[PDB]
């Protein structure tokens, strides 16, 4: 996509992400963990969710049309009856086939999308506590308890906190 | 300064593949179908009002038909018509089939209104062989064969209807082909026959021609049916000088029509949907249909594809 984020500099998705469609993946002194975010999850769904209704319901109720079966030809008139019927389904599959090809490299885009605003979201929670790694990671230059972590995850991290901690490790 | 933090997406195993301006396999998590290919094996009764002619073809249930019986009073959204219906009656053509067949099936009922026609001196209800109701000799029961008078007789018919009602009327009628010059004769008497129908604003007028025709259920003659509308304020005026058949009355027409007829031989069941194909009904909420372009109703739009996905996730890379 356009972000150049999934497919892109995160190298893979994470199969063990059940409960959301973005999330954070971390490690510290007491451990691991994997936790779904939900604002981005989300935005993302309600954006396809939205195209899903808005396409799912226009309308086409039709009733008395034209003949489209014929067991002899007929000549002049056949032809022309024959000829809007053909014409009419050439522009409605055109129509269907380029929908779905707009439709599927937006949503492509906005979810590659929705991934770098998380990412950069969380990057400015950060500040100059942390250095980004080149592959949807952090490295976090202070102790980060898990205390510490769901506060990121959560967006209540105070940067000022650690910031003497972390620029002393980033710079000596 | 070592703890670290991850930010990253779901995958699964396997996903679907799906089509972009530039790709036309990328693997996403989740893929909706657009295109309807699975079709109901059956006609849904509801919510729209169908009318099933069975034996009858919508043209012979105009006319009366023996077995068409059912289709009186009989009220549609859509008329099912069955590919393996047969005429039952004397052998008959409309010049303009097509387009009676579309008046009828558009029009959405079989509202009957009869009229008495007094035809002077001529026999009245001739009937025929080839239209057997139950083994007795008889006729299109919306239609009226005259003859001779016993007296030799077939003098000009002459008889005006004023339509002073609300609503505009249809009045179909027949001219009958004999197929020598003596039939024409043992029955009309007059030769050359002939019908003009006029209104105020139009006018028809029919030769009978005679001469040897194919065996139809036993017969070398025919009759040729006509129609003809008459609005509120105009009147319609029947003139015979011979092989008028004569109508009974005059079928109501709808001022908005908005039926249609469906040809096919599927059954009708009980299930819902507001969606008829010629291969059955479709129940669905997809866009698209790739079924039949012979399509009734509530419908998706019919294309010519057999798939069409529409991306609900984002890509799909696992590991
Ligand atoms: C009957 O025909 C005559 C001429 O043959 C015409 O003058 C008359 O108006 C007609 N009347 C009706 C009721 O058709
Ligand atoms: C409709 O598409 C399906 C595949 O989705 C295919 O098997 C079927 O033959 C198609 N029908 C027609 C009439 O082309």
């Amino acid at each position: 996509g356009l972000f150049g984020a999934i497919a892109g500099f995160i190298e893979n998705g994470w199969q063990g992400l059940i409960d959301g469609w973005y999330g954070f993946r971390h490690q510290n002194a007491e451990g691991t963990g994997t936790a779904a975010d939900l604002k981005s999850t989300q935005a993302a769904i309600d954006q396809i969710n939205g195209k899903l209704n808005r396409l799912i319901e226009k309308t086409n109720d039709k009733y008395h049309q034209i003949e489209k079966e014929f067991e002899q030809v007929e000549g002049r008139i056949q032809d022309l009856e024959k000829y809007v019927e053909d014409t009419k389904i050439d522009l409605w599959s055109y129509n269907a086939e380029l929908l779905v090809a707009l439709e599927n490299q937006h949503t492509i885009d906005v979810t590659d999308s929705e991934m770098n605003k998380l990412f950069e979201r969380v990057r400015r929670q950060l500040r100059e506590n942390a250095e980004d790694k080149g592959n949807g990671c952090f490295e976090i230059f202070h102790k980060c308890d898990n205390n510490c972590i769901e506060s990121i995850r959560n967006g209540t991290y105070d940067h000022d906190i650690y910031r003497d901690e972390a620029i002393n490790n980033r710079f000596q | 300064g070592n703890p670290v933090i991850c930010m990253g997406h779901h995958a699964v195993a396997n996903g679907t593949m799906v089509k972009t301006l530039a790709d036309d396999q990328v693997e996403v998590v989740t893929a909706q179908e657009l295109v309807e290919s699975q079709n109901l094996p059956e006609l849904c009764p509801s919510p729209l009002r169908l009318v099933d002619g069975q034996t009858c073809d919508i043209i012979n249930g105009a006319l009366g038909s023996p077995g068409c019986d059912h289709l009186n009073g009989a009220e549609w959204d859509v008329f099912i018509e069955r590919p393996n219906a047969v005429d039952t009656c004397y052998p008959f053509d409309v010049p303009e089939y097509q387009s009676l067949r579309s008046i009828l099936a558009n029009n959405g009922k079989f509202e009957f209104i009869a009229e008495e026609f007094q035809w002077n001196t001529v026999k009245q209800n001739g009937k025929s062989g080839a239209c057997k109701r139950a083994n007795v000799n008889d006729f299109f029961n919306r239609l009226n064969w005259l003859v001779k008078s016993d007296g030799n007789a077939y003098p000009l018919q002459n008889l005006t209807k004023i339509n002073n009602g609300d609503y505009a009327r249809l009045y179909i009628w027949g001219v009958h082909h004999p197929s020598t010059d003596t039939e024409q004769t043992n029955l009309y008497k007059n030769n050359p026959g002939g019908v003009t129908v006029s209104t105020k604003t139009s006018q028809t007028s029919v030769v009978p021609n005679i001469g040897s025709r194919p065996l139809v259920r036993g017969l070398s003659g025919r009759v040729s049916f006509y129609w003809t509308i008459v609005e509120p304020g105009d009147l319609i005026v029947f003139n015979t000088i011979g092989n008028l058949i004569a109508p009974r009355g005059h079928y109501k027409l709808n001022n908005q029509k908005k039926s249609t007829i469906l040809n096919t031989a599927i059954p009708i069941g009980s299930c819902v949907s507001k969606c008829h194909t010629d291969k059955g009904s479709l129940s669905t909420t997809k866009p698209f249909q790739n079924i039949s372009r012979i399509a009734v109703g509530d419908c998706p739009r019919y294309v010519k594809q057999g798939s069409l996905k529409l991306a609900t996730g984002m890509r799909n890379i696992p590991e």
